[PDB]
């Protein structure tokens, strides 16, 4: 039951992180907990396994002088602490338990997204994507960290028919676009506008598609 | 050092269809130590059968598993949406423990065009010395598409970043965008902009092209 880690943590390259991935509901000394890579867009790669009650780990070699395992069970907490960080390292990081059923991992937490990057806040540029029945218009939003941003379309009164790409990672800064198809007596009669919001500077930008 | 095959990657049934995932080991893996996991985008894996037969809390008798030494499966009886998701084979007979690569299984379709638009570099963005053209391949199935950027008729690869949703989960088309990010210099100095889509619902491209004046 449970199994708390924090969703994001953003460090530079070269440093050092520890997560911490807190249990409840269950007697935390009984099971082993185990921490899964899972890289953007990839598959699963084990680093290790801690035994709860004693202590003694067992890593990937892959991963030996790249993560340590800790525990301390008078807080319930499992540690990961990975250490000389690159771009390679970037990946969600799941903590599982390991359960009863022969060694399988019965529980899990909503993983850890670590970024590593040298990038500042930077707030997004914002570029309407007008054309030279049906008629599709854009937004191009460049040049923003971290992620997320939000798109919406005349601020949610179109939401059927939007497309909203995910970001790639262009510099050390991100990108993304959005599309949304309406009939084409709408537009451009009436207003189309791209509303872009990035928490992460306070930024929010409206951006209206004209001829 | 025990590598588990998952083959294909990639898988399409209908609705319906008997849909069967097969994990391949190295080496002889105890039938006891071998499991399976069920990933959707965005979430952590699940549990979904342990020690190859046995159905985890939560996962319907549509599924069931079998297997023994370096063969093993996990079967759907008759597919429903909710089964379209990543599914990992993963072992414990000897350290260090390894997952399979996983297979995708997506819900198949009818085929569809993709709907394709081309948006030259904003003036906004031109004020900046960048330039990004812009190609959105909309809605359409199955997912393997090629995307050519032709300036003034000759083929360009640098500069190029593509980007696909996944899976609509209401019509099981999927999209795409591609942009050409060149500097405003670059840009000037040529015409013809073309975004050409190929696809297996067409042998001849579609094209989308702009000239800049």
């Amino acid at each position: 039951v449970k199994l708390q880690e924090s969703g994001a943590e953003l460090v530079k390259p070269g440093a050092s992180a520890k997560a911490a991935c807190e249990a409840s509901g269950y007697t935390f000394t009984s099971y082993w907990i185990h921490w899964v890579k899972q890289r953007p867009g990839q598959g699963l790669d084990w680093i290790g396994e801690i035994n709860t009650s004693s202590g003694r780990t067992n890593y990937n070699e892959r991963f030996k002088n790249k993560a340590t395992l800790t525990v301390d069970k008078t807080s319930s907490t499992a540690y990961i602490q990975l250490s000389s960080l690159t771009s390679e390292d970037s990946a969600v990081y799941y903590c599982a338990r390991e359960g009863f059923g022969n060694q399988s991992l019965d529980y899990w937490g909503q993983g850890t997204s670590l970024t590593v990057s040298s990038a500042k806040t930077t707030p997004p540029s914002v570029y309407p994507l007008a054309p030279g029945s049906m008629v599709t218009l854009g937004c191009l939003v460049k040049g923003y960290f971290p992620e997320p941003v939000t798109v919406t379309w005349n601020s949610g009164s179109l939401s059927s028919g939007v497309h909203t790409f995910p970001a790639v990672l262009q510099s050390d800064l991100y990108t993304l676009s959005s599309s949304v198809t309406v009939p084409s007596s709408t537009w451009p009669s009436e207003t189309v506008t791209c509303s872009v919001a990035h928490p992460a500077s306070s930024t929010k930008v409206d951006k209206k598609i004209v001829p | 050092d025990i590598i588990l095959t998952q083959s294909p990657a990639i898988m399409s049934a209908s609705l319906g269809e008997r849909v069967t995932l097969t994990c391949t080991a190295s080496s002889s893996v105890s039938s006891s130590y071998l499991h399976w996991y069920q990933q959707k985008p965005g979430s952590s894996p699940k549990l979904w059968i342990y020690s190859t037969y046995n159905l985890a809390g939560a996962v319907p008798p549509r599924f069931s598993g079998s297997g023994s030494g370096t063969s093993y499966s996990l079967t759907i009886s008759s597919m429903e949406a909710e089964d379209a998701a990543t599914y990992y084979c993963q072992q414990y007979h000897r350290s260090p423990w390894t997952f399979g690569g996983g297979t995708k299984l997506e819900i198949k379709r009818a085929d569809a065009a993709p709907t394709v638009s081309i948006f030259p570099p904003s003036s906004e963005q031109l004020t900046s010395g960048g330039a990004s053209v812009v190609c959105f391949l909309n809605n359409f199935y199955p997912k393997d598409i090629n995307v050519k950027w032709k300036i003034d008729g000759s083929e360009r690869q640098n500069g190029v970043l593509n980007s696909w949703t996944d899976q609509d989960s209401k019509d099981s088309t999927y999209s795409m965008s591609s942009t050409l990010t060149l500097t405003k210099d670059e840009y000037e100095r040529h015409n013809s902009y073309t975004c050409e889509a190929t696809h297996k619902t067409s042998t001849s491209p579609i094209v989308k092209n702009f000239n800049r004046n």
